[PDB]
């Protein structure tokens, strides 16, 4: 599993740091760019949030579709290919993907929506089935499917004569496998620590950045009109001074995590987009790159703001 | 002439039902484009333009000639 | 190879009106130059505001102003001026981590695809891979990826193995394939068939096991060398 991207905020500076007032709205017109400097770092993040998405999933010029008579020569994939009975159709699999996991403040929605996202899976996944490898390098060639895994296999040294003569005993060893998943899964919450975690940490600085509005940085309070209304102009300057400073401040020690966490997802983002070239859509030669093991193929299934592949 | 969106309130465009490939994203799968009395439309975009591979357990497209391309990095 | 002269050839001409005729090309060097000046920019204007202190030039408060004054004034420009510093420093530290994850991916890509032949799928740029040609550019690589992308299909049926005697066979080398009466091993990436004999196939035990086997005369090398 990887996360791909985070959720993408927003928060207009000058409405969070002052809350409706024109006074002091009027303080932080001098301290400068700063409000009109953040906005355009908070959007450098949303803008590339809906570039890595576009790079992970969609490396595929068309839809494919799959065909609507299954035979694969025993492997079982209704649990992997999509679901007309759902309203958007997530694959069995795709779904307890979806369930098991958990002031001028925006969110945007992403670009691609998680249902699109379901149609890009279901293309992968369904090109890479009756297309072989093939449909990256070009336009699909459909081909058997038990006449790649023979392919999949010189890949991995192992000769072809070692399927055709196996194949039914593979199948099990496969149609059985996909089940384990589905508990495994199912058991265990700590399946999707990874993708559980991202989403936390995001909603942990929100709450963090939200509880500062409440905090006197000196001043002698926190709700930013009770000095304006109580205390005046030459006054609440310097009390109004402090808050300012402080909400702007902690806005950086906002901003700079953002940029700094974004900047991690960015690397898991390539990460994928490197598997999904090279793992799915290839048989990747790298050692215990794509799991450990020699590896066969690898299909991809969405999950919120993140990836999970089956190896 | 005012279109309800995921994303919010877009005022200005002419919604059309057919589906394109994306040219302003917006929000939501929803894809502005300039295409003809040329006047600004939104859409919902395709992702991709459909299409389907017919597969048969026994057969088989083996590319009879190529190509050589040249992209740009 | 004389059409793949061509095709090459082209090729290298379109890629120049591919840029001639287009800036937007270059959109992400374009942009890396852009966002250092865009800070810079942001960072000099950032002398002109005042951050509440009474004035934008030091020396006019400088002059002006008794020290009691101007201390507590020029603290203001101070402590304005050097968080903008610390502002700007980040960036460049965030944006300078950006370009060396950038750089740590030209020089594989310059190492792999170049000095060698890369095997990664889509590492190379879409289709397999041949080789590639690198031009500097400002501050940034040009790479040429010439790639192999295959072209007019030809829908065949194919069958995994063949009994030929109740042996199977199996090809070595890429697929079984027929057009409807002789069956061609032939290799994967391009049409290119051949009658089957010994050397294209590599016995595995009987019959029944494989699925979907198909009989024909697998032919033999030796065989007709034994007319004397
Ligand atoms: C493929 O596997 C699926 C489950 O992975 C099988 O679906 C079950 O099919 C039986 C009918 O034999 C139903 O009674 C069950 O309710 C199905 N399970 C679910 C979860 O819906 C399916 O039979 C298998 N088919 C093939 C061709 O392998
Ligand atoms: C090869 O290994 C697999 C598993 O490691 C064996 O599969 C099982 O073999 C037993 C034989 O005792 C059968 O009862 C089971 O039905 C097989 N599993 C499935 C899912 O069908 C297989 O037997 C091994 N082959 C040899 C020759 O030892
Ligand atoms: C293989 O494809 C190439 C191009 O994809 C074909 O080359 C072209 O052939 C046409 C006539 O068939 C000529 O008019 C063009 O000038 C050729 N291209 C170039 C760059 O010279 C080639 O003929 C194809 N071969 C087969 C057997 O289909
Ligand atoms: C399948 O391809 C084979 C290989 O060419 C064809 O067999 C020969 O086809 C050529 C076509 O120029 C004839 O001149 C030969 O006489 C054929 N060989 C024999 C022994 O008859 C075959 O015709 C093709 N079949 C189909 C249905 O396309
Ligand atoms: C290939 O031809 C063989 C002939 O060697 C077929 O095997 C025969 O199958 C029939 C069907 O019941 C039996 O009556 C014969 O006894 C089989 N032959 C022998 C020598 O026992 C086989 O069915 C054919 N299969 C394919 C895929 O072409
Ligand atoms: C889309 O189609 C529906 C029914 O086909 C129609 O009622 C609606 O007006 C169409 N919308 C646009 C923007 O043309
Ligand atoms: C292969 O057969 C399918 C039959 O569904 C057909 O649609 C397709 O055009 C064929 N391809 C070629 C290259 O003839
Ligand atoms: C392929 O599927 C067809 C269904 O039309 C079936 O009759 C045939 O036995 C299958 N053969 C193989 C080799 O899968």
């Amino acid at each position: 599993i990887l996360p791909v991207s985070m959720t993408k905020t927003s928060v207009d500076c000058t409405m969070y740091i002052c809350g409706d007032s024109t006074e002091c709205s009027n303080l932080l017109l001098q301290y400068g760019s700063f409000c009109t400097q953040l906005n355009r770092a908070l959007t450098g993040i949303a803008v590339e949030q809906d570039k890595n998405t576009q790079e992970v999933f969609a490396q595929v010029k068309q839809i494919y579709k799959t065909p609507p008579i299954k035979d694969f020569g025993g492997f079982n994939f209704s649990q992997i290919l999509p679901d007309p009975s759902k309203p958007s159709k997530r694959s069995f699999i795709e779904d307890l993907l979806f369930n098991k996991v958990t002031n001028g403040l925006t969110v945007l929605p992403p670009l691609l929506t998680d249902e699109m996202i379901a149609q890009y899976t279901s293309a992968l996944l369904a090109g890479t089935i009756t297309s072989g490898w093939t449909f990256g390098a070009g336009a699909a060639l459909q081909i058997p499917f038990a006449m790649q895994m023979a392919y999949r296999f010189n890949g991995i040294g192992v000769t072809q004569n070692v399927l055709y003569e196996n194949q039914k005993l593979i199948a099990n060893q496969f149609n059985s496998a996909i089940g384990k998943i589905q508990d495994s899964l199912s058991s265990t919450a700590s399946a999707l620590g990874k993708l559980q975690d991202v989403v936390n940490q995001n909603a942990q600085a929100l709450n963090t950045l939200v509880k500062q509005l409440s905090s006197n940085f000196g001043a002698i309070s926190s709700v930013l009109n009770d000095i304006l209304s109580r205390l005046d102009p030459p006054e609440a300057e310097v009390q109004i001074d402090r808050l300012i400073t402080g909400r702007l401040q902690s806005l950086q020690t906002y901003v700079t995590q953002q940029l700094i966490r974004a900047a991690e997802i960015r690397a898991s983002a390539n990460l994928a987009a490197t598997k999904m070239s090279e793992c799915v859509l290839g048989q990747s030669k790298r050692v215990d790159f794509c799991g450990k093991g020699y590896h066969l193929m690898s299909f991809p299934q969405s999950a919120p703001h993140g990836v999970v592949f089956l190896h | 002439n005012v279109f309800q969106t995921r994303a919010g309130c877009l005022i200005g465009a002419e919604h059309v039902n057919n589906s394109y490939e994306c040219d302003i994203p917006i929000g939501a799968g929803i894809c502005a484009s300039y295409q003809t009395s040329q006047s600004i439309i939104a859409y919902t975009m395709s992702l991709g333009a459909e299409n389907s591979v017919a597969y048969s357990n026994n057969s088989i497209a083996i590319p009879t000639n190529f190509t050589i391309s040249v992209t740009t990095e | 190879q004389k059409l793949i002269a061509n095709q090459f050839n082209s090729a290298i001409g379109k890629i120049q009106d591919s840029l001639s005729s287009t800036a937007s090309a270059l959109g992400k060097l374009q942009d890396v130059v852009n966002q250092n000046a865009q800070a810079l920019n942001t960072l000099v204007k950032q002398l002109s505001s005042n951050f509440g202190a009474i004035s934008s030039v030091l020396n006019d408060i400088l002059s002006r102003l008794d020290p009691p004054e101007a201390e507590v004034q020029i603290d203001r420009l101070i402590t304005g001026r050097l968080q903008s510093l610390q502002t700007y420093v980040t960036q460049q530290l965030i944006r300078a981590a950006e370009i060396r994850a950038s750089a740590n991916l030209a020089a594989t890509k310059m190492s792999e695809c170049v000095l060698g032949q890369s095997k990664r799928v889509d590492f190379c740029g879409k289709g397999y891979h041949l080789m590639s040609f690198p031009q500097s550019a400002p501050h940034g690589v040009v790479f040429l990826h010439v790639t192999y992308v295959p072209a007019q299909e030809k829908n065949f049926t194919t069958a995994p193995a063949i009994c030929h005697d109740g042996k199977a066979h199996f090809p070595r080398e890429g697929v079984f394939v027929s057009n409807g009466t002789h069956w061609f091993v032939t290799q994967r990436n391009f049409y290119e068939p051949q009658i089957i004999t010994t050397d294209n196939t590599f016995v595995s035990g009987n019959c029944d096991v494989v699925i979907g086997i198909v009989n024909n005369t697998v032919y033999d090398p030796l065989q007709p060398e034994l007319d004397s």
